[PDB]
């Protein structure tokens, strides 16, 4: 039941292979929806269940905005260089926005901003403030907090036209972002020395939420658990991985145990 | 300083891996800052076909993602790797598909 | 759908 909008712009002064000068990138509650970038100089959908619900002028109002975004950032870079005295090379600014529903019915408005992979200014749209999270954001928090009315105007559209967007937006992708995958869960073992390394791998669930453990006769083994991020497959499906070491002779007391909203009970998987 | 954030890495199929069997290579690298790196899967060290690489992702954290994959019909006695520089390494990175 | 940025650092 909790929902988000998010859209990520990112400047480099040296693009490279995959690393254009600028993106734009727009996300509903994780999913892909559209992209921008200094080379296509073009916003284009991303997910099919967006696309069919957009139109010619909602794609050109985004270019038109991507467009002005990246002249802002080419700008931004070289007042960062000269703000923080750095020679030339290579260097990421980055801005965050967007909206949050969350499972209250209640809202969130997000704008930050990152240079050099670091917290740099925040905007705080419920009292109107920005704080700096480096000294070198402190000339940037006075600047901006003079001015008023886009400050307003950022406030406004967090709380109205971003969330008014994102409710449409989740009911464009209903079919997408409600479905549920289960898990292909496989145990696997290998024997090295007096060690059998017990591995379970769940593949292809959806959505990303899951938990995975180890039980030794039925009671969980948390600090003996080894267990990998959930990362993503091809097909926006997902895939997590737990390890545990045990005595081979000990073998037949392990289960591996996956909890996953697709699942009517608790999965037990033997090797 | 600019943050010099190393990838971590995780190699995975698609389904359950079954010797012999149709399958997705896939291997995904995050937690990297700056955006820059080159991803490269390999089998016997040798660049595989048909490999797809995805548009990268961004996190909120300033860090990135990248996944790259590719048809695979593993075997007993293959390997697969997942070869990965960035210039939070001195030297690139090789991670392997477990079997 | 996205906000015009119009403000420069």
């Amino acid at each position: 039941e909790p929902h988000s909008l998010r859209y990520f712009d990112t400047g480099v002064s040296d693009p490279s292979p995959g690393v254009p000068r600028f993106v734009s990138v727009g996300y509903v509650d994780g999913h892909l929806i559209d992209h921008y970038d200094s080379e296509t100089q073009r916003t284009e959908p991303r997910a099919d269940w967006f696309a069919a619900n957009t139109d010619q002028q909602y794609w050109d109002r985004q270019t038109e905005i991507s467009r002005g975004a990246e002249q802002i950032f080419r700008l931004d870079l070289e007042t960062l260089r000269e703000r923080y005295n750095q020679s030339r090379g290579s260097h990421t600014w980055q801005l965050m926005y967007g909206c949050d529903l969350l499972e209250d019915g209640s809202t969130r408005g997000f704008r930050q901003y990152g240079y050099e992979g670091r917290d740099f200014v925040a905007f705080d749209k419920d009292t109107l403030t920005f704080t700096a999270a480096d000294a070198g954001a402190q000339i940037t928090k006075r600047k901006w907090e003079q001015e008023g009315t886009d400050a307003e105007r950022w406030k406004f559209y967090l709380e109205n036209t971003c969330i008014e967007g994102l409710r449409k937006y989740v009911s464009y992708g209903k079919d997408v972002l409600e479905r549920r995958e289960r898990p292909e869960v496989q145990v696997s073992g290998m024997e090295a020395d007096k060690i059998l390394t017990l591995s379970c791998r769940a593949h292809g669930f959806y959505p990303r939420p899951i938990s995975i453990s180890w039980l030794k006769d039925g009671m969980v083994q948390e600090q003996e658990t080894k267990r990998g991020s959930t990362v993503p497959n091809s097909d926006g499906t997902y895939h997590i991985w737990a390890t545990i070491d045990v005595l081979p002779g000990e073998r037949d007391k392990y289960q591996c145990r996956v909890e996953h909203a697709s699942l009517p009970q608790p999965g037990l998987f033997s090797w | 300083g600019q943050a010099k954030a190393a990838p971590k890495v995780q190699v995975y199929s698609r389904h359950p891996a079954t010797a012999g069997t149709e399958n997705i290579l896939n291997c995904y690298v995050e937690g990297f800052h700056p955006p820059k790196i080159d991803i490269a899967l390999l089998k016997n060290g040798e660049p595989m076909k048909d490999v797809k690489y995805n548009d990268m992702s961004f996190g909120d954290d300033w860090t990135f993602q990248r996944l790259v994959y590719a048809p695979f019909t593993p075997t007993k006695s293959d390997v697969y790797t997942c070869r990965v520089d960035h210039e939070a390494f001195t030297e690139p990175q090789s991670f392997r598909w477990e079997p | 759908l996205r906000k015009r940025q119009l403000t420069v650092l």
